[PDB]
């Protein structure tokens, strides 16, 4: 549940690191290994 | 108030209920349990854990009130109890939706259990003969219970040195207070020994301690309530005088009063003087000139157990002491463990009591070992009036679970989905063992169903191989007779709970 | 509206709470009191004994409910229902303008007519006096008000109690009154209701003296009751000691040791069985009572001395001397056998004689459950009583059938006294509507398929046939709920006439007290 | 942010769905009853349908909105019936939790499910009733009466039967390339006070509920060939320029010229033929009077989505402008249409123009007298719902019988059918099983009966015709009698619903109890 109340089931890893608050600084960073595995592959992101 | 009052008091005790679900079978796993006593209890069967647990719901004293019941009655395995009285509530709560009054539940299950006594007659069979018996049926029985719960490993060695302890005791007696223990801390948790009396700790040092002979090949027993020491006298001390020199003789007449009954201490000659009081630092040196046993501030349940083992007494009087209140005993060999001398009586006139003398620091291994001790006693009292067993492991109930889902489908329209509920309720003791062991519940339960019909009747559920075999071939037993008061118990109470429509509670 | 009604909303709370608490379908309850007591019953009675009272009304219903169990105690949540339904028929009768006098008016010759009522519902008229079989049957209806599970074992607990203190003395023998405190029961923890027996003489839990109580087996002994406790002597005021010397030190000791060789012995020279020592005693007692062979009472409680009275048949000695030859009991058999895992010293005898006061052990899994039974036999006694003292209680039907031919003696005296009593008694005879209905809303029957089976019993009419199935016909739920009927003759389900009778004098009386408050006027409360 | 994992997350939504679930309940069946929310706004709506109340219910845990779109897409597949169909996948949650506890996967119990309704398919087709089928007199009349179930207009079932019946025999239009189907939506539904359900009027065509602005026009129009024009042209005086703005006696000549252009507007109408013609935005008196010498009937204020329905039904090109090819305004006369036969009737104190015999696109409208508005809250959403399940009755004659038959019958398929399958399956097809049972078990709790006296029997009667195969009959039977609480054939108490309407229910059902299985963790990010 997003600020603006968005709702959104799924297990794809990139969607649910891309609405993820992270409190850490390094675990912010993850984000971004998330986006280029979309980039990159965009295939089977549950298993990558 | 109403529908939501009844699950309130059972969601009370599903909190027992889930806590509880670990503590049953051999690879039943522990829950730890803080008291206000400063005693961690990490234990395996749920004898001592309801009498340590919690209570916050009053209506969870339900549970409890019932488990001493059964404490004295079986008090191994106890625990299934309230899991299957747990279950009767939680599956009644698809019963409590409809129209159907509990008073027509108290039906249902009392004519599961009515026939359930009929059953286990039917299930068993008389073993006697030549078949297994004393020294071998008692191995068998005892190993199950104790072997199930801690050691498991080297129950070869630790069961074996208890059940040769029960060994001691015969038919025609049969007194229960003999199952009476004490607890020994430190050494080793593999090493254990056997004493047929009474123990117990210094748990005082006086300077005469080294000066202690350890050993006596002919003691004679005397008990005595006499405490030794300077203070005064038992109501008024006040005394008038009027001489200057009478006053010194009072000091005279305070030490002849105490020094003219310790020479009839040492006038009797017993080499065993136990005193019920504590004993001071004024009658050690000159009573440890005379090379005697002696034990102070010994508990009253320890001084009456010796009352108990050789037919001593305790009197106040020295001059009243009759010839029979000397006992003696075959041999007196006092053990030093630890920095800590231990008194032996050997050859009593009549024991048929074993204290088992334990070893280690944990104090929550004995709760177990008196809990097996006192499970021991039950498996010789039920050996004799009524000569049969079943198979072990928990299996006995799937037995009887199918033969009332034949039975009572033709009966009477719908109690058969009440009775259905029971025999479903009966499916929990394998199913939170299979949980337990990492199985799979429903392979298990699905081949149950041939087993206790295709299957005849004796094959149970083999944790070891992690198959499915015969129990009573395999020697492994569990006794019968405890399941008769443990199954009934239950419908009563859960009768109770699920009539209960309000909770008053003042202030 | 602020006094007269809203005291019935008091009420209504512990009303609604009643209605679920009676008969044998109702409902049990936890209470839990301030001070920490405990108590799971299906009551309401010793409910409302332990429960805070504030509205002044609750003190009258309880104080009304305990004068029932001094006198029957059988089934008073009937009368405290019929006493609670008045107040929801006084909210009709308020809002049709009805004054609070003559309203109790129409209850208090409704009172005096119901009482001649009762005349016309006898069954059962002739009762035996001291034959045990016939009583074991009319006992046994009596536990279906409390739980019914077995009322067969409950029978002969009683069988075997009774029994023993029943005087016989067949025909006309001057029967006294039986003593109802006579009986007791003990809960014991554990074993099922198989497991209960019954005890001729006085069941105590406590520990054996010497080793344990034997030697009785050749019977012929003596035993006297000593209300004078053995203790250690001294006077009433508080003394102190004072020695003139030295040398009495040595003899104080000594001197008191004198006085256990001299009134120990004193009091053994008899070799009383056993002996009744109220106090406490020192060690060296066991030297001569262990010599001769004396059984020891250890620190009795007050009332069961009272009781022991009646049992060993000893006098009761004002002062503590020698055993006095002139009187004494006769007390056959002591023994101490082991029950539920602590030997239990029992008094029973065998045969030999019969002494009243006897006693009931009574085991059970759920000591909660115990107190419903303990209750029972309080109430199970109780069904003896009226058919002792007085000449006869008799019967009448059970399962509210009683009432059903009532509605219709009651409409019927409506008819015949017009002005305000015609709004009274019609709705008079409504208050014994809730009788029926309480008794199927507990089983969880609809109350649409009761209607017609109340209707057609008794509301109908008599037929002109002798002992007609309408007046052995009642109200009972086993497989019949479906049809509604059920023949009460064959169950045998009977209750006194002195159940009804004091519960009629009750319910006008509830109705007289609360209807005439005008308002509630407390002071610093 | 907050997040939580394990069994608290599905413990929470499933105590979340039932509570709201057993809320809905109590309007299973015939003899449900509606019930009432307070919005705390001012405005509430007293019904049965749980398309409306799960809209306007706040859903605390978000999970909750998965139900609520439920309900939104059995509007777009059937709509009506919801109280017995949004309840079924509310039991499914409830069993759920007892098999997470246990070791069987989250999958394997979505795999036991999906294989259990996909094999339902056929089950379905062993009780399925063709066309003919039973009686089935006109066919309509037999799934009308069942129409008046799961709501309180059952007491008006002598009339409401003969009323939708007879009003959707004229919307038969061709459609989607020859496709033979009713137009769904485009009926029309009048309310009105006073008198009894027996007053209403069925219009085999379009009427709109509308009077003429003056009382001195014609109120009387009869006889065919009756042209209508919908105009929503505004006729106001203009407003300024761009804000550049601009003798009073030119600048009074501007409206002067305006309206004057406006008369001549109208007399184009005139020279149109139309005997109806209508007006979106109010005028004064001047045009007014315009209108009463035109000898044609007006209207105004006039609502847009009424019209629209006008220019499909009759066919008339809807002109929101006068304007042609060159600079001139006129009305050309290729934009009215034709109808069959145009009268205005006058109906509960007011007056309504009937437009029957619709050339261009078929339709018909239902006038009904009630007691109120909030008599007719119930009433109104229920007819609008009972036009779905007659379309999808014509459309595929396919039907079910009601009152539980499904769930019992589906009991006794699914019992050999979870022997069949097996392994870990098993008690996932034993625990659907008895899942479907609960809806009929609630049905006769709204009623204060003994469900189970009664699924005991009739599962016992459907089970002695699957066990004979071959069978005169001496064993098969079906029904649910709930008044009288015995067994007895649908076809005598004319109860039965069509197949579509309970296919759809399980299948959207699948999906529905899927979606709160895959949930492992909730989380939520606090708003800014």
């Amino acid at each position: 549940k997003t600020s603006r109340g968005e709702i959104i089931i799924s297990n794809d890893g990139h969607t649910i690191l891309k609405q993820m608050a992270i409190l850490h600084p390094v675990a912010r960073m993850l984000v971004e290994v998330s986006a280029a595995q979309d980039s990159e592959a965009g295939d089977g992101t549950t298993s990558v | 108030q109403g529908k939501g009052q009844i699950i309130s008091n059972i969601n009370a005790c599903v909190a027992v209920q889930e806590a509880l679900k670990p503590t049953l079978g051999p690879l039943g796993s522990d829950i730890l349990i803080v008291t206000s006593n400063q005693k961690t209890t990490i234990s395996n069967d749920g004898a001592t854990i309801l009498k340590l647990l919690d209570v916050v719901h009053p209506a969870a004293k339900t549970l409890v009130d019932i488990s001493r019941a059964q404490d004295a009655e079986v008090g191994d395995g106890t625990t299934s109890v309230t899991i299957l009285a747990g279950e009767l509530m939680k599956e009644a709560k698809p019963f409590l939706e409809e129209g159907i009054s509990s008073h027509l539940i108290m039906k249902g299950y009392r004519k599961a259990v009515s026939l359930a006594v009929e059953k286990i007659n039917e299930l068993a069979v008389d073993i006697t003969s030549e078949k297994s018996s004393g020294r071998e049926l008692l191995e068998r029985c005892a190993r199950t219970a104790m072997s199930s719960k801690l050691i498991h490993n080297n129950a070869d060695f630790f069961v074996k040195m208890c059940v040769d302890a029960v060994l001691s005791l015969d038919r025609n007696d049969l007194d229960d207070k003999l199952i009476g223990i004490k607890k020994i801390p430190g050494g080793a948790m593999e090493e254990s020994l056997f004493i047929n009396g009474v123990a117990f700790k210094k748990t005082f040092s006086y300077a005469g301690f080294e000066q202690q002979p350890k050993k006596f090949n002919n003691p004679k027993i005397l008990s005595l309530n006499v405490e030794l020491e300077l203070k005064a006298e038992k109501d008024n001390a006040e005394v008038r005088v009027e001489h200057v020199e009478d006053y010194q003789a009072i000091v005279d007449a305070e030490w002849q009063l105490i020094f003219e009954k310790l020479r009839q201490v040492e006038e009797t000659g017993a080499n065993i003087v136990l005193s019920k009081l504590p004993i001071g630092d004024l009658a050690t040196q000159f009573f440890a000139d005379r090379n005697i046993f002696c034990a102070g501030r010994v508990s009253a349940d320890d001084m009456n157990r010796v009352i108990q083992a050789v037919g001593g007494s305790i009197q106040s009087t020295t001059s009243d002491i009759k010839p029979e209140h000397l006992g003696t005993c075959a041999l007196f060999e006092e053990m030093q463990i630890g920095s800590e001398r231990y008194n032996l009586f050997q050859g009593c006139p009549q024991a048929k009591t074993c204290t088992l003398l334990l070893r280690g620091g944990a104090e929550q291994v004995i709760a177990e070992v008196e809990r097996s001790l006192h499970d021991a006693i039950m498996i010789v009292k039920r050996a004799l009036q009524n000569k049969l067993i079943v198979a072990g492991g928990g299996a006995t109930e799937m037995e009887v679970s199918k033969c009332l889902r034949d039975y009572s489908k033709t009966i009477a329209g719908k109690q058969q989905m009440i009775i259905n509920a029971f025999a479903k309720a009966l499916e929990v003791i394998p199913r939170q063992l299979c949980e337990n062991a990492g199985f799979d519940a429903i392979e298990i339960l699905n081949k149950l169903r041939l087993a206790h019909s295709k299957g005849e009747k004796w094959y149970g559920v083999v944790f070891e191989t992690e198959n499915i075999g015969d129990n009573f071939a395999k020697f492994v037993w569990e006794p019968a007779l405890v399941k008769i008061n443990a199954l009934n118990s239950a419908t009563e109470a859960t009768n109770l709970i699920l009539s209960v429509d309000e909770t008053i509670t003042n202030k | 509206d602020g006094q007269i009604i809203k005291s019935i909303a008091a009420i209504r709370e512990l009303h609604q709470m009643c209605l679920t608490s009676m008969g044998p379908c109702g409902r049990n309850k936890i209470i839990v009191n301030h001070l920490g007591k405990i108590i799971i019953t299906n009551d309401a009675a010793t409910m409302l004994r332990e429960l805070d009272i504030v509205h002044p009304a609750v003190k009258v219903l309880v104080m009304a409910t305990e004068q029932q169990k001094i006198d029957m105690g059988d089934g008073t949540n009937l009368v405290m229902i019929l006493a609670g339904e008045l107040l929801n028929v006084s909210e009709k009768l308020i809002s049709m303008g009805l004054s609070a006098v003559e309203i109790i008016q129409g209850y208090n010759m409704a009172r005096k007519f119901t009482l001649k009522e009762l005349d016309e519902m006898v069954v059962g008229e002739i009762t035996d006096k001291n034959d045990k079989n016939e009583l074991l049957k009319m006992i046994k209806p009596v536990i279906s008000s409390k739980k019914y599970g077995s009322e067969d074992i409950l029978s002969e607990l009683v069988s075997e109690a009774v029994s023993h203190v029943l005087p016989v003395a067949q025909q006309a023998g001057e029967i006294p009154y039986f003593n109802v405190d006579s009986i007791r029961v003990v809960k014991i923890m554990g074993g099922s209701l198989s497991n209960s027996t019954v005890i001729k003489g006085m069941v105590f839990n406590r520990e054996p003296e010497g080793h344990v109580k034997s030697l009785s087996e050749d019977k012929k002994h003596k035993v006297a009751v000593f209300t004078c406790p053995l203790d250690i002597a001294n006077t009433e005021t508080k003394g102190t000691v004072l020695l003139h010397n030295a040398q009495e030190m040595l003899d104080f000791s000594k001197g008191e040791e004198k006085q256990i060789d001299a009134m120990m012995k004193e009091i053994a020279d008899m070799g009383v069985e056993c002996i009744v020592a109220g106090a406490g005693v020192g060690e060296l007692a066991l030297h001569y009572l262990n010599r001769y062979g004396i059984l020891v009472l250890k620190v009795p409680s007050k009332f069961e001395l009272r009781r022991l009275c009646r049992v060993c048949g000893a006098t009761p000695l004002p002062r503590l001397g020698a055993p006095t030859p002139e009187e004494l009991g006769l007390v056959e058999t002591v023994k101490t056998m082991e029950i539920g895992g602590d030997r239990v010293t029992v008094f029973k005898q065998e045969q030999g004689e019969i002494s009243r006061t006897s006693t009931i052990i009574l085991r059970g899994a759920t000591q909660n459950n115990l107190d419903d039974i303990e209750r029972a036999i309080d109430d199970g006694v109780a069904a003896v009583k009226g058919l002792m003292k007085p000449s006869g209680g008799k019967l009448l039907p059970g399962a509210g059938a009683t009432e059903i031919e009532l509605i219709s003696r009651i409409t019927k005296y409506g008819e015949r006294t017009p002005g305000l009593l015609q709004l009274a008694i019609k709705q008079f005879a409504v208050a014994f509507e809730v009788v029926p209905r309480t008794l199927a809303e507990t089983a969880g029957l609809d109350v649409n398929e009761v209607l017609p089976n109340l209707y057609a019993a008794h509301n109908v009419t008599e037929p002109g046939a002798v002992k007609t199935d309408h007046l052995y016909k009642g109200v009972d739920i086993d497989g019949e709920s479906d049809e509604g009927v059920k023949d009460i003759r064959e169950e045998n389900i009977y209750d006194m006439l002195a159940t009804k009778k004091f519960a009629i004098n009750v319910a006008t009386e509830a109705a007289t007290t609360v209807l005439s408050i005008d308002q509630i006027i407390m002071a610093k409360k | 942010g907050e997040k939580i994992s394990g069994d608290d997350i599905r413990n929470q939504n499933v105590l979340a769905t039932m509570a709201v679930a057993n809320v809905v309940k109590s309007s299973l069946g015939p003899v449900g009853l509606d019930k009432m929310l307070v919005d705390d706004i001012g405005d509430f709506t007293v019904t049965n349908d749980g398309a409306t109340i799960l809209s306007l219910l706040d859903v605390q845990h978000p999970a909750g909105k998965i139900l609520v779109e439920l309900a939104q897409q059995q509007d777009r597949e059937i709509g009506d019936g919801t109280t017995s169909v949004v309840i079924i996948a509310s039991e499914l949650l409830k069993r759920a939790n007892e098999l997470v506890k246990n070791k069987i996967h989250p999958t394997t119990i979505i795999t036991g499910f999906r294989v259990a309704l996909r094999e339902a398919i056929r089950f379905i087709n062993e009780v399925l009733s063709t066309s003919v089928d039973t009686l089935g007199k006109e066919t309509l009349i037999n799934i009308a009466k069942t129409s008046m179930s799961s709501k309180i207009i059952g007491a008006d079932s002598d009339f409401f039967s003969n009323m939708v019946v007879d009003a959707l025999l004229a919307v038969k239009t061709q459609n989607s390339k020859g496709e033979i189907k009713y137009p769904v939506k485009a009926v029309n539904v009048l309310k009105a006070h006073g008198k009894s359900a027996t007053e209403s009027l069925l219009v085999p065509g379009y009427a709109l509920n509308c009077t003429v602005a003056s009382q001195a026009m014609p109120k009387r129009i009869a006889g065919g060939n009756v042209k209508i024009a919908c105009l929503d042209l505004n006729l106001q005086k203009a407003r300024m320029a761009m804000g550049v703005q601009i003798d009073p006696e030119q600048l009074e000549q501007i409206r002067k010229r305006e309206a004057g252009i406006v008369l001549e507007r109208v007399k184009k109408i005139i020279d149109a033929g139309a005997q109806v013609v209508l007006t979106t935005k109010g005028i004064d008196d001047l045009c007014l009077k315009e209108f009463v010498e035109a000898k044609i009937m007006g209207v105004r204020r006039c609502k847009k989505e009424d019209l629209r329905r006008i220019a499909r039904a009759t066919g008339a090109t809807l002109v929101s402008s006068m304007s042609n090819l060159e600079g001139e305004e006129t009305f050309e006369s290729s934009y009215l249409g034709l109808c069959d036969e145009v009268v205005q009737a006058k109906f509960s104190d007011d007056e309504c123009i009937l437009i029957k015999g619709t050339s261009k696109h078929s339709s018909s409208s239902i006038i009904l007298r009630g007691a109120n508005d909030y008599s007719l809250d119930e009433m109104e959403r229920s007819l609008h719902d009972s036009l779905s399940v007659v379309k999808r009755t014509l459309e595929s004659g396919n039907v079910v019988p009601g009152g539980g038959c499904v769930e019992a019958a589906l009991n006794i398929y699914l019992d050999n059918f979870a022997t069949t399958v097996g392994s870990r399956e098993q008690l996932a097809i034993a625990e659907f099983a008895a899942a479907l049972l609960i809806i009929p078990k609630t049905l006769a709790v709204n009623a204060a009966k003994d469900s189970s006296e009664l699924v005991a029997k009739l599962r016992s009667y459907h089970a002695a015709s699957q066990m004979a195969k071959p069978e005169r009959r001496s064993y098969r039977n079906y029904g649910l009698d709930l008044i009288r609480g015995k067994i007895v054939d649908e076809i005598h108490a004319g109860v039965l619903e069509p197949t579509i309407s309970k296919v759809k229910s399980l299948k959207s059902a699948l999906e529905a109890c899927v979606a709160i299985l895959r949930i492992d963790t909730m989380i939520t990010v606090d708003p800014e």
